[PDB]
């Protein structure tokens, strides 16, 4: 028993989300040879912030933020949303994630690019334990949608906006997981405590990023905005 | 500042 | 669904006990308040004193939540580690003045943004504190949803170094569940109100890094921890 | 490592 709107709502999300994934070349990776495996990387992130920002648009109340608050809420969850659409590519068979079309990369290859361990395991860490939890294509979708209006990110002008815009996916994440497992109560507090998560793990990003700028390693102007201090 | 998703979300 | 079993209920008053035992042996002191850069070093001593003053309160009352004890004395250091921010900031969100915004730490002193800026402390660290806290106060938790919240931080299988994190995960169940029959109870027709309380857990992630950095920030200025809250926040 | 904290933990 969802609304006839939520039902529809989750379908548009989740039609939204696979036409991101589904709509390119970057530096090929290397068979200097650690240098282009570190900028072959930054263009895999350059290329996910853009779908991020395309899924953004299309997440039903966005538009209504000022532009700033749009600017705010997507500089803080991009690195949140590029680990979950990670973790949901992560092969556990085979222990690699695979990124756009055909791509594979094993907790070595991310070891090859510069990436340190303190940021590289967790990220496997989190990898597995999303798996765990095994979400469908319609709990990843409201999960991203409630990541993206979180009131509290840092410079938001409107949070009691961002709050009541949050409040709808939570309600539709909620009852769904009422319905599709009813056995389990805790599944939906899990979910949302993988935000947490999030938070840790974008925090261990950013000293990753300050890491190569001693390392002699640096990215794009275009990221840099988003991830320098 | 924040070009990248200035541009991104003017584009269209 | 109209009613806690008595198990849970008991629970949530030996927890609330606790917590208010251990802040009545908080009660039974520290650098005063100067009214000069010695006052600048002395404003910090005194906030660093309070925030001793913090922790024992904290550990004291991680000691009586059941099963805390149960675990590895390793991974009991590694949650508090972790918690203990988190808790401290939590507990001055329940001291905060929303009409003023100053936050009372004592008795009848308050702290204003100014007084934070004058013992040292930064405003992008400041800030965020009062904003948290001024969130907190919309939420109007009462003893037994502050005492669960608590509980919950501590039992976060999540932390840095933790080894058994199942044990751990298994603890802070009977804890989450607790909180969500409470609420469902005490308040039917909010059906957000568990969900608005765990993001606040979010919140305090996020707020643990800046908290960090604030730390940091101090080292390049000549300012250190006392012993420890050094042994809890160096690196 | 950690004595205070382990000394606290202690008591009683
Ligand atoms: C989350 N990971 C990641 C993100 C950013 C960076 C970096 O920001 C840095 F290494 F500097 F931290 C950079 F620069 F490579 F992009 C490095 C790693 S990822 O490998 O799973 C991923 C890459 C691309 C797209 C989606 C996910
Ligand atoms: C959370 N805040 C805080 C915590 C730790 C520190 C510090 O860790 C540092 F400034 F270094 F960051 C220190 F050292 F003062 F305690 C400074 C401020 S507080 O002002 O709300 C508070 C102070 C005392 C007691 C309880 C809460
Ligand atoms: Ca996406
Ligand atoms: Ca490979
Ligand atoms: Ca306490
Ligand atoms: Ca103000
Ligand atoms: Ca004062
Ligand atoms: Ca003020
Ligand atoms: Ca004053």
């Amino acid at each position: 028993q969802l609304t006839a709107a939520q039902e529809l709502m989750i379908q548009q999300l989740v039609a939204a989300q696979l036409q991101c994934n589904k709509r390119p070349k970057v530096t090929p990776w290397p068979l200097d040879a650690r240098q282009q495996r570190f900028a072959h990387f930054t263009e895999l992130a350059i290329i996910s912030v853009q779908e991020i920002v395309d899924f953004a648009k299309q997440v039903p109340g966005f538009l209504q933020l000022g532009r700033e608050d749009q600017i705010a809420l997507l500089k803080a969850s991009t690195i949140e949303i590029m680990l979950l659409e990670t973790a949901r590519r992560y092969n556990h068979e085979t222990e690699c994630i695979t990124f756009l079309k055909d791509f594979t990369y094993s907790k070595d290859d991310f070891h090859r690019a510069g990436l340190q361990v303190e940021f590289i395991n967790p990220i496997f860490e989190f990898s597995r334990a999303m798996r765990r939890l095994g979400l469908d294509d319609a709990e990843y979708a409201l999960l991203i949608a409630i990541n993206i209006f979180s009131a509290d990110r840092p410079n938001v002008q409107e949070p009691g906006r961002v709050e009541a815009l949050q409040q709808p996916y939570v309600e539709a994440l909620l009852s769904y997981t009422r319905i599709k497992r009813p056995q389990d109560q805790l599944r939906f507090p899990r979910m949302l405590m993988k935000l947490v998560s999030l938070r840790t793990l974008s925090s261990v990003h950013s000293e990753q990023v300050f890491a190569l700028r001693l390392q002699d390693k640096k990215l794009p102007p275009l990221l840099s905005e988003i991830w320098d201090v | 500042d924040h070009q990248l998703l200035r541009y991104l979300l003017d584009k269209d």
